[PDB]
């Protein structure tokens, strides 16, 4: 991730649900990361950003593991 | 000192730089961008082209307008207020109701 | 707030980005492309050029049109809806029946 | 859905890509090239320029025409058929008899 | 199939590539060049510009003409014969007597 | 020697280079910039274009005007005074009252 | 074969390449340059532009003229004589008496 | 041989290259520059554009004029005298009294 654009749709549904959100991406940078700060700093949403566990083909493997334990889909 | 545009020229003032709300409740932090909306403050007579008199412009003083921030768009300082000067050609639409 | 285009300008909204069906039954996954089709929402008076009055445009509000996504094509946000503003020149055809 | 070109626009469909026979009996294998010939399917009213009404085009629906595959030439998909949209300016001649 | 140029267009066929005799008796071997001379085969109605009718061209079918091999000059294949299509603007003179 | 502009041309003299006060009481030291304001000294007849006579300019000798320091703007020396020569097109507005 | 220029076109032949005498008695050896002077041999009808008939050119067959060796200037071979073809626009003056 | 400009063309001769006195008593040594002032020697009929006859130029033979040394400005040698040829468009003003 690098752009706040892709977030808006989902970030919105989380904003009107109350519950916080963890974001495990390949990476989060640019203004995307920068904005995410100002959003929790204010109390609009509670959102965390951490890189993915691993490197190369192992990463997507391990990332999938996390989806199973939490009942989510790897985008 | 209030301004006086020179026929075909429109004087507008920009609105809010990415009003922090886009996409609903989300506070879109400044993602490197500007605003394309503005308000009319003064209007010239009209275009001279084609010889025949001068046809008036289709913008009245005080419309909320959408414009293209092209090359013909210049920036100025009046009484310490941020203003813009362009031609009608650079204006694209109006926000009514 | 509904929009109001400034003569010769047409306001359109894009259709579906590569509607997943091209070539028959095959689901063409997003292959890096966009849509060239759109619907008319609002129409200006017409072109001013040549002095003589203002000739009306050949597009009525609500046609399904094919356009060229050229340079003169700009993108805007109205009530949080994805819209486009271009001139009649950038419109190429209509899809009738 | 049949198409409807927007004045001055012509809708044509390309012919055969280097019909394998050039130079007599020789089967010229695809040597990296295209076809410049096409058939008319639909025609707009005409050019608006100069104000004065709209002069009709010199091409009737169904001519075999030679055109220049320039920049103004765009490609489209109608009912899954390969079609082209350009202006009369891009058309150079007709093949009669 | 004989051709039919589309107003303002002229169809010509090139002459001899550096006719081997330049400078007198000397046989100038192909020194990397082409021919600028050609013969008229077919002529369109004329230029449409300025609205007012269509003014005829100043070239009759069958003149020996000198032209500029510019950009507007295109090349085509008719019955397997090497032909050229350009506008009157690209034609510079006639060789009479 | 006083000057005499050649129709459509306007002769102006620049004002103060970033008058040291911008933003209120603060003395903005020369931050690498110039002045866009000027005073009219002499005015030509008007534009010749379109044949029909010569339409007069909309600027009287002695207005305080805002202009664009574009390319068409040239600089000159008269009696050792710093002057500018441009066309009306390069003038954007007037400061009245 | 004598030539026949196609309206607005002028046929001229260059004069002497830096006639060896410039500056008085001094024989200026070829310092890499050409000649800008020429003689008229044939003249077309005139410019077609603006529709209205065809206005004749201001050059009679046989004037000594100064021209600009611009892009529109082309070179040709007639009876093995070095000739030039350009439009009236590229001609700047005449040498009379 | 005195010259004869071809309508819309003006023949001028430059004045003094940075007349050594600028700024008062100081002898400004050649600081790499030229002169923008000149004297009229010969004037053509006028511009042909717009069809309608030929409108005369606003410069009489013998004015002291300020011009722009643009691209359209060419240099020539007459009787071994340094002269310039440009159009009226390149002339900006006159020095009267």
């Amino acid at each position: 991730i690098s752009n706040i654009r892709e977030m808006l749709p989902v970030l919105e549904a989380v904003a009107k649900a109350g519950k916080p959100l963890l974001i495990i991406a390949e990476d989060v940078e640019g203004e995307a990361l920068a904005t995410l700060v100002v959003n929790t700093m204010r109390g609009i949403v509670k959102v965390a950003a951490v890189k993915a566990p691993g490197f190369g083909d192992r990463r997507k493997a391990m990332l999938q593991d996390i989806a199973t334990l939490t009942g989510g889909t790897v985008i | 000192m209030n301004i006086r545009p020179l026929h075909d020229r429109v004087i507008v003032k920009r609105k809010e730089v990415e009003t922090k709300s886009a996409g609903g409740i989300v506070l879109t932090g400044s993602a490197a961008a500007k605003s394309t909306r503005g308000e009319v403050l003064a209007v010239g007579n009209g275009r001279i082209l084609e010889n025949g008199e001068v046809k008036p412009l289709d913008v009245k003083v005080g419309d909320i307008v959408i414009f293209n921030d092209g090359y013909g768009v210049k920036s100025e300082k009046i009484d310490n207020e941020e203003v813009l000067i362009m031609s009608e050609s650079d204006i694209l639409a109006i926000v009514e109701a």
